[PDB]
């Protein structure tokens, strides 16, 4: 047995790092068990490479945060106990190190996120304290160091593997737990089962399984189902004839449907009104509305603003306040020179000016401030009251051009003509002086684009009020321009929240005062052409009518007035109704449709704007769906679902996410409620009591009394037939379907104050110190760490009753204890799978998303990845796969095309209202053909029933907070009811674990799954019984049912037998889990499916949907990756439906937000002179190249026909690709000539080859806080404009030394050479033509300068690869193999951390040719 | 041959269809898209008598 140990012993004797450390464990353990030190060495090793690598001093005493606390003489209170590997100390700066070793994918994430939780938890506790600390993460997924070779570590390990096989280590030592977690961390599982566990289910599985075989039969043959579903039919249309089952399904009737839309909110709206009022009366609506059509009739100051904005950010000196007050007289001083000259007074309003930071501040301040300060400064000491601020003043602008110099912003760059400084100064700023709606409201005409002009103005100066720093009258204030006047926007609140602004004028004062939300008003910062083109085009879709030609024009005012009243008031509720609308117009032109449509068009409408929209929604559909049209109801339908979709126009985000958050708690609580199993405080450690719940629960989930009983079906109502469920598994198993404390006592004073700033000090203290007798672990953390804790609870509670070996050394090393071991019917022996609810933004309603750990994530995915393995063996479904979905689209066009009827379903309450006991029944009683992997997905299935899923701590603390008010201080919902019972008795909801709960994607292919098994059952029924196939297609929330020719002429020739079959699919999906929701439609014209509208074959474009999309998708990221994604947002959009001129007014506009933002525009952007070709059949270098033929029109047909007889001779010519590869890696505009005369074509002259353009990413990509194909592959839309606005102007662009500076600085820079033009085309495609004699001369800034022919060259070169070679003619993978061979060290470094063919110029164009990514 | 048998403009007619290039128009939708053009607004063909 000592064999093997002296042999490790002479091998960590011979090889070992022996550098000041791993000595002195060498000679401790070879006085010493041979698998632990082994461990221990190759970990220790780990941890030096760690400390060493990440500059840390190695903590190896196992000393915790208290004893380097106490070393260097930080006391403490008693906090939370964690030893580190590694330490740094900075003054207040420390850094800590934590590293692991994991082989499971699985304990490493959750080692990582408690590794998180840990140093969140200590940045919160040394917080309390005043210490910054820094974390630092070491996780490490391999063994691997730097000590020893790896061949030898993995002997050294091999060696350990072979010493385990005996037993006297077993039975020794290594007990069960220990010894499996030792045996898998050496092991290489990496974790397609894993079936390797400790099965110890209890009678409560098989309980469960016999539930779901007791009464069903699921054996039975062919021929008795079908008469068990004849004789259902029979006794279901008999109930039906007689009438005790209501009916589900009305005809369709133009009036009747039009007049119950006009009387919608009867109570507060009078009645129809005449266009004319409307007009009139819209005009005047709002505060923003009354400020649009009212006829409302360089730059020293402004220079002198922006040049002290500037040197605003670098903190010249500790006098904030003093620098602003310098800043003012200095800006005073200015706009007093230029208003004496010529000007007039531009930047004033009246006994205020416009300062530094965009902030308005009263003359009468400044001058009495000023006063102060200068008096102050002369108490100490002759200088005549005027030297003083001469002197200083000379001070702050020397330090200001010394501040901007270093960077080299070139003062003179700002026009500041720097004379204003007068001796005079002190005497000239003393002696400075200077229903409701003033205008008359209502003068424009709605064909102009000037209100949407001022629209856009006042939208721009809103999102450029967001971003206020806010430092410290205060009010403050941005300014925004028009034409014989300017305006300002007045303000006092900051931030991004939403605020009460003021829009005032120098000339008459206040004019507006309204309570908006910045970040909404983004869709109409530059939309100032485009919105009116597509309302143009929209008019002219039904301009041809011949119909409403005299009333055409009213149309289009009405049109107008929507846009602009849903662009200056972005409403949710504006959004509801509109989508509404949508379902509304979708039912109108069918033949049958729910007799709840009305009940869920009607949407609860408050402010008496939106029914001023309702109002212009009602006229506008009177006017298009009069009752004398009959003609051309194809392009009044587009009409009409465009301007429903219009609701894509606002935001899809959420005003404020409190109240999204509760709506979606309550839609996830309410059916649990109404069922009755809303178990509280699951218990992971199992009891007896719930399962007695959970198994009654589920028998009484599968009673669902049929048509057969008494009182009859009750609809909307969970629950599954046993009868029902039998035919449907009997006729699957045979061939029939497929075939502070003071802030405490100050809180409580304010609250008995309000009994017999406190407000906010109250609710915050109920809402951290309430929950801590409530602590059920996130939030109470984060509220106990703002907080001696004990007695103040104790003291609150009291006041508010009263008014009524497996040790730690090999544990960090070797092993982990994380991973499950056992698992029994409830889960892992970890966690019965907790999930968490969160909420996702849509157009219309917020969806919910269940978010869980590693284990969770993989266990879901192996059910997923089972049921799609299981539905791909079928040929029905369309969700993932683009085939069946391109074949559902084929089968739905051609059956359209013949005027077939066509039903579209959608399913109300499909998350909450699906079961996994349901999944689990209907699989234990399949055959499928061909035990290991059933027993798998039946015990995986039953930890999905015992789900825990954890409330989120927002809305418990706002029912929290309700629930005191009415302790302390109204028609209360269930939820509230519910929370308000739960405290009564002291306990607060933690987790609510429930039966009928399918979560929202976690169980999307089993859903999917049961869904196409469960219609095609029903389908193959109501063929049998009526004698007519149908075709099925499901997305796992709605549907679309194909009828052949028979159910046609059945409805044509009979509608109370179509509408009996009609209210029977309805039965027998409601004996399912198939509640069909209203939105439902049996239409034979138009078809509805995945939000694809088909009418007559065709598609419907949906203008304003991707209008909206295109005008919204705005990133903060690097400037080129916002040009790829708005070319592929227009691509698809010119792809369906846009026409061209639309799209490129949307690139202009993103072209002048960028323009905006200060920055360089490059040729390789963006192609706004398209003729339309280049969608079609052309990608985006076919367009760039297309720009730059554009801009210089001479040398292109010179290079294009060079790079033709290249082309024409490498694909059918002498082979050339052999060589090409390191002759594009030379110097490239010495290696144009030399191709040009290797291939005979007259080169360029020196005129049409000194054109470059301006790349500031040419050393290191943009600091948006080595090639870019090898990277590739590895909050609100507002705020990521503006983001990007201020990343612009700031240190963006890097130097070769890699250094930061300003853009700014480089246009100085650009500006003071004797060669460039800087000339552009016509929208300021800014393309520089540097002469070549300073080309890379002295490493000056002409080495961000690149040559266009070469790029030119390298694109077209490209389309011809990409997409044949007539592109050169006159204007009338195995790519890692490739990436490994020619860039052996580029492959290695930033290429797979993680994971002959005409292709070798695709990789080679790029690598070199920094001009896009080309794949 | 032919698609089916309505009138491609209001949806709804389908007693006494007079055929147009390739489908069929009723005789009120003829009369009334006859006084904007000669041309088909669906089939961009030129109406027969
Ligand atoms: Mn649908
Ligand atoms: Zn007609
Ligand atoms: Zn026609």
């Amino acid at each position: 047995m000592e064999e093997d140990i002296a042999c490790v012993k002479d091998l960590v004797s011979k090889y070992l790092a022996n550098n000041e450390r791993l000595s002195r464990q060498k000679l401790a353990f070879l006085v010493q068990m041979l698998l632990m030190e082994g461990l221990k060495l190759l970990s220790l090793c780990i941890e030096v490479d760690s400390c060493n690598a990440n500059g840390c001093e190695h903590n190896s005493e196992d000393k915790s945060v208290e004893r380097i606390l106490h070393d260097h003489g930080v006391l403490t209170p008693s906090l939370c106990f964690v030893v580190p590997d590694g330490y740094k100390l900075t003054g207040n700066v420390l850094i800590l190190l934590e590293c692991f070793v994991r082989s499971s994918p699985a304990n490493f994430e959750q080692k990582y996120v408690e590794d998180f939780k840990k140093l969140e938890q200590l940045k919160e506790d040394l917080k309390s304290v005043d210490i910054n600390l820094i974390p630092l993460i070491d996780g490490r997924t391999s063994f691997y160091n730097e000590q020893i070779p790896d061949w030898v570590n993995d002997k050294l390990r091999d060696t350990l593997f072979s010493l385990l096989k005996y037993a006297q280590e077993s039975n020794s030592l290594f007990e069960e737990s220990e010894y499996s977690r030792l045996c898998e961390s050496l092991s290489m599982t990496s974790g397609e089962s894993l079936n390797a566990l400790l099965d110890n289910r209890s009678n409560h599985y098989e309980e469960v399984i016999a539930s779901c075989h007791q009464g069903i039969n699921n054996k039975l043959t062919a021929h008795e189902v079908k008469l068990q579903i004849e004789e259902e039919y029979q006794v279901f249309r008999n109930r039906l004839r007689k009438g005790e089952i209501e009916g589900q399904f009305l005809k369709v009737e133009k009036n009747q449907l039009l007049n119950e839309f006009n009387n919608l909110y009867a109570d507060k709206v009078a009645e129809k009104d005449s266009v004319e009022h409307l007009t009139h009366q819209f005009k005047r609506a709002s505060p923003i509305l009354r400020f649009l059509y009212a006829n409302i009739s360089e730059c020293q100051m402004q220079c002198w603003r922006s040049f002290l904005n500037k040197v605003k950010s670098m903190r010249i000196l500790n006098t904030r306040r003093k620098l602003l007050l310098i800043f003012d007289a200095l800006i005073l001083l200015a706009s007093k020179h230029d208003q004496v000259r010529k000007k007039p007074l531009r930047g004033w309003l009246g006994t205020c000016f416009v300062s530094v930071n965009d902030r308005l501040v009263s003359l009468e301040s400044t001058k009495k401030d000023l006063k102060k300060w200068v008096e102050r400064r002369q108490q100490v000491e002759c200088p005549s009251k005027n030297q003083i601020l001469n002197s200083i003043f000379q001070k702050t602008i020397s330090k200001a051009t010394t501040a901007l110099r270093d960077v080299g912003i070139s003062v003179d760059h700002y026009k500041i003509d720097m004379e204003v400084i007068c001796p005079d100064g002190y005497d000239l700023i003393m002696d400075f002086d200077v229903e409701a709606f003033p205008y008359i409201m209502g003068d424009v005409d709605l064909l102009k684009t000037t209100d949407l002009e001022r629209l856009s103005s006042l939208s721009l100066a809103l999102v450029n009020s967001m971003k206020t720093s806010s430092t410290v009258k205060e009010a403050y204030c941005q300014e925004f321009s028009l034409g014989e006047t300017e305006f300002q926007l007045i303000y006092q609140k900051t931030g991004e929240c939403s605020k009460c602004y003021a829009i005032n004028d120098n000339r008459v004062g206040e004019v507006c005062s309204f309570y908006a939300d910045p970040k909404r008003y983004f869709p109409a910062i530059f939309s100032a052409e485009v919105l009116q083109t597509t309302v143009s085009t929209m008019i002219s879709w039904i301009e041809d009518c011949n119909e409403l030609e005299e009333q055409l024009d009213k149309i289009r005012s009405l049109t107008k007035m929507i846009l602009i009243l849903i662009l200056a008031h972005p409403s949710k509720r504006s959004q509801k109704l509109l989508q509404n609308l949508r379902y509304f117009i979708m039912a109108y032109v069918s033949d049958y449709y729910h007799k709840d449509l009305i009940d869920k068009v009607r949407e609860e409408l408050i402010t008496d704007v939106e029914f001023l929209l309702y109002r212009l929604l009602r006229t506008l559909m009177g006017l298009v769906l009069s009752e004398d049209v009959k003609s051309m109801m194809t392009n009044r339908f587009k009409f009409i679902l465009n301007i429903s979709y219009m609701c894509h126009f606002i935001t899809k985000e959420t005003p404020d996410r409190l109240t999204d958050q509760i709506k979606c708690f309550e839609k996830f609580l309410e059916p649990k409620v109404k069922f009755g199993h809303v178990s509280i405080n699951p218990a992971d450690t199992a009891t007896e009591e719930e399962l007695d719940d959970m198994v009654y629960n589920a028998k009484k989930f599968l009673s669902k009394g049929g048509c057969t009983s008494a009182k009859g079906p009750s609809y909307k109502k969970p629950g599954v037939s046993k009868k029902y469920l039998s035919l449907l598994t009997s006729s699957f198993n045979n061939g029939s379907l497929f075939k502070n404390k003071l802030t405490a006592l100050a809180v409580s004073q304010l609250t008995e104050v309000f009994s017999r700033d406190y407000e906010y000090k109250v609710q915050q203290a109920m809402s951290n110190l309430v929950l801590g007798s409530k602590q059920h672990d996130e939030i109470l953390l984060d509220g106990g760490a703002s907080t001696q804790l004990k007695e103040t609870v104790e003291k609150i509670v009291d006041q508010y009753r009263e008014p009524v070996t497996t040790a730690m050394l090999k544990n960090l090393c070797f092993y982990s204890q994380e991973s499950p071991q056992s698992y029994n019917s409830v889960g892992p022996d970890t966690g019965r799978l907790k999930f968490s609810l969160s909420y996702k933004e849509q157009v219309g309603g917020n969806r919910e998303l269940y978010i869980g750990d590693l284990r969770t994530k993989m266990f879901t995915r192996l059910i997923e990845d089972y049921f799609e393995a299981l539905s791909s063996q079928l040929s029905g479904s369309c969700l993932n796969n683009e085939k069946e979905f391109e074949n559902a689209i084929l089968s739905m066009k051609l059956n359209v095309s013949m005027a077939h009827v066509s039903y579209s379903m959608d399913h109300s309450k499909w998350g909450p209202m699906m079961c996994p006991f349901l999944f689990l029944t209907v699989l234990q009683n399949l055959i499928f053909l061909s035990i290991k992997g059933r027993d798998y997905l039946s015990t995986l299935l039953m930890w999905h029933m015992h789900k825990m899923v954890e409330i989120p701590f927002n809305v418990v603390s706002a029912m929290m907070k309700s629930f005191i008010k009415a302790q302390l201080g109204t028609k209360q919902s269930i939820t509230e009811d519910f929370f308000y019972s739960n405290f009564q008795i002291g306990v607060v909801p933690s987790h609510i674990s429930s039966i009928l709960d399918m979560g929202q994607g976690i169980l999307h292919n089993t859903s999917d799954f049961y869904a196409l098994i469960t219609e095609r059952f029903i389908n193959y029924a109501i063929s049998c019984v009526c004698g007519g196939t149908i075709d099925a297609y499901t997305s796992s929330d709605d549907q679309i049912s194909l009828f052949d020719q028979t159910l046609t002429e059945l409805l044509h020739r009979d509608p109370e037998e179509f509408r009996a079959l009609m209210e029977f699919h309805y039965y027998m999906s409601d004996q399912l889990n198939k509640f069909v929701s209203p939105k439902s439609v049996i239409g034979r014209f138009v078809a509805e499916f995945k939000s694809r509208f088909f009418v007559w074959g065709d598609e419907v474009p949906l203008l304003t949907k991707f209008v909206a999309a295109a005008l919204h998708n705005i990133k903060c990221k690097e400037p080129h990756q916002l040009a790829e994604t708005i070319d592929t947002i227009v691509d698809q959009s010119v792809a369906n439906g846009v026409p061209v001129h639309l799209c490129n007014l949307i690139q202009i506009r993103t072209l002048s937000l960028l323009q905006y933002a200060r920055y360089p525009i490059d040729p390789f952007l963006l192609n706004c002179e398209t003729d339309v070709r280049d969608w079609v059949d052309g990608n985006r270098s076919y367009r760039i190249m297309r720009q730059i033929e554009g801009l210089i029109p001479d040398a292109c047909s010179k290079i294009r026909s060079m790079l033709r007889r290249l082309y024409n001779r490498l694909k059918t010519g002498q082979l050339h690709e052999e060589f090409t590869t390191n002759y594009l890696s030379s110097e490239h505009l010495s290696s144009l000539k030399n191709l040009c005369e290797l291939l005979g074509v007259e080169p360029p002259s020196e005129s049409d080859l000194e054109y470059s353009w301006l790349n500031l990413a040419a050393h290191h990509p943009l600091r948006m806080v080595i090639p870019t194909i090898v990277k590739t592959i590895q909050s609100s839309i507002a705020s990521g404009f503006v983001g990007l606005c201020r990343t612009l102007g700031s240190k963006c662009v890097r130097g070769p030394n890699k250094e930061n500076l300003y853009i700014k600085s480089i246009q100085s820079l650009i500006t003071g050479t004797q060669g460039i033009e800087l000339l552009t085309n016509s929208i300021g495609v800014q393309y520089w033509r540097v002469p070549l004699g300073l080309r890379n001369k002295s490493e000056s800034v002409v080495s961000y300068f690149r040559p266009l022919l070469w790029d030119y060259m390298c694109i077209s070169l490209s389309t011809a690869i990409e997409l044949g070679a007539w592109v050169l003619g006159d204007p009338k993978n195995h790519i890692i193999h490739s990436l490994r061979r020619l860039y052996p060290s580029v492959f290695e470094k930033h290429i797979l951390p993680f994971m002959i063919k005409f292709l070798d110029l695709c990789v080679a164009l790029d690598v070199n040719c920094e001009a896009l990514s080309l794949v | 041959h032919l698609g089916p048998q309505f009138c491609k403009s209001c949806w709804f007619e389908n007693k006494g269809l007079v055929e147009c290039n390739n489908h069929y128009l009723c005789l009120n939708c003829l009369t009334l898209l006859l006084g904007v053009s000669s041309r088909c607004p669906i089939c961009k063909m030129p109406l027969p008598t």
